[PDB]
């Protein structure tokens, strides 16, 4: 039996939070709950973890603390997390890994899409394998190079379609999680489970071209296209999986 | 501004309120920091 301190648990209680919005798929929550006990006075089940996130992200109402507990607005105390704060981030950070979340009361509206209602059904169609970055024309992408910051950004506003990273370290920005993303595969976004998935709304893919770890840095995703007229002024969407260098260029 | 609805169709801004529908906005303002 090991106790933890004040620190150690917090960062496990977080650690216990990323794993839960599918930020990680590892984490180290062993002493977690007697902390809670200890520091906490209450049983941080899975339950609870999900009510915070719940109300951190979504429902949460006046202020929040370290361990994204709300409330509405001398002598040595036991009670840890009574400072807490209108409105802002946390860094939900476990030691191993960290992310800037934003709580759900610093925005002006839901940036939250549930996608148990709008998960995406689109059919695939011609088109080219490979797109220059320079080129990109998609629904779902817009992509700005900023010469002078040294930065390629992907505008992600079809989070439900994948964005696979290849060789790639960059920082995804949005206004639910910041965090950095340096393994192959779909960019993992923040799963807040609240009468349905949510996942924000929409993302930004930051990369650093001045690092040369991104000198290949490749994006493997779904092009949508507006296909034809189906009803009066919609049109159903059209896909095509294409191939996106970044990392490439030349110099002077 | 782009409309998604059914997350299968895009419409225009008339259809932007109708029902299985939702909104993605570009933002361009300045703002004091
Ligand atoms: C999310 O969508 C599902 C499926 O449409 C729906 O049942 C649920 O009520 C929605 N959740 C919220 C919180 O609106
Ligand atoms: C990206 O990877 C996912 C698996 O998470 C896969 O479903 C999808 O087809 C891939 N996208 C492309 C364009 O290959
Ligand atoms: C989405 O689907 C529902 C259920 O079929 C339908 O009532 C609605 O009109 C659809 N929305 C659009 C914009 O076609
Ligand atoms: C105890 O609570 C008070 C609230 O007035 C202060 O936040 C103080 O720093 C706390 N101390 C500890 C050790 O948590």
């Amino acid at each position: 039996e090991i106790i933890l301190t004040l620190s150690q648990g917090l960062k496990k209680y977080y650690g216990k939070i990323l794993r839960l919005l599918q930020l990680t798929l590892e984490e180290d929550t062993e002493g977690l709950l007697e902390w809670c006990k200890r520091n906490l006075g209450l049983d941080c089940d899975d339950t609870f973890f999900q009510k915070r996130i719940e109300e951190f992200f979504i429902t949460g109402e006046g202020h929040f603390n370290e361990v994204l507990q709300f409330r509405t607005p001398g002598l040595p105390t036991a009670e840890p997390f009574k400072s807490y704060f209108a409105k802002g981030f946390l860094s939900i950070d476990s030691g191993y890994y960290s992310a800037k979340c934003y709580s759900g009361t610093s925005n002006s509206g839901l940036q939250l899409i549930n996608i148990t209602r709008h998960s995406t059904r689109i059919v695939d169609t011609p088109g080219p394998k490979i797109t220059n970055l320079k080129t990109i024309n998609c629904i779902n992408l817009k992509a700005s190079i900023f010469k002078e910051h040294r930065e390629v950004e992907i505008n992600v506003l079809l989070p439900q379609v994948a964005v696979n990273l290849s060789n790639c370290h960059v920082v995804i920005k949005s206004h639910v999680c910041d965090y950095s993303l340096d393994i192959d595969g779909a960019v993992r976004l923040p799963h807040i489970y609240h009468e349905g998935v949510f996942i924000p709304g929409t993302y930004k893919i930051v990369i650093d071209k001045k690092n040369k770890l991104n000198d290949r840095c490749t994006l493997f995703t779904d092009c949508v296209i507006k296909g034809r007229e189906v009803r009066k002024g919609c049109s159903v969407l059209r896909q095509y999986k294409t191939e996106i260098r970044i990392g490439g260029g030349s110099g002077g | 501004k782009i409309t998604i609805c059914n997350g299968s169709t895009i419409c225009d801004q008339r259809l932007g309120s109708e029902l299985g529908c939702y909104t993605i906005n570009r933002v361009r303002s300045f703002k004091l920091g």
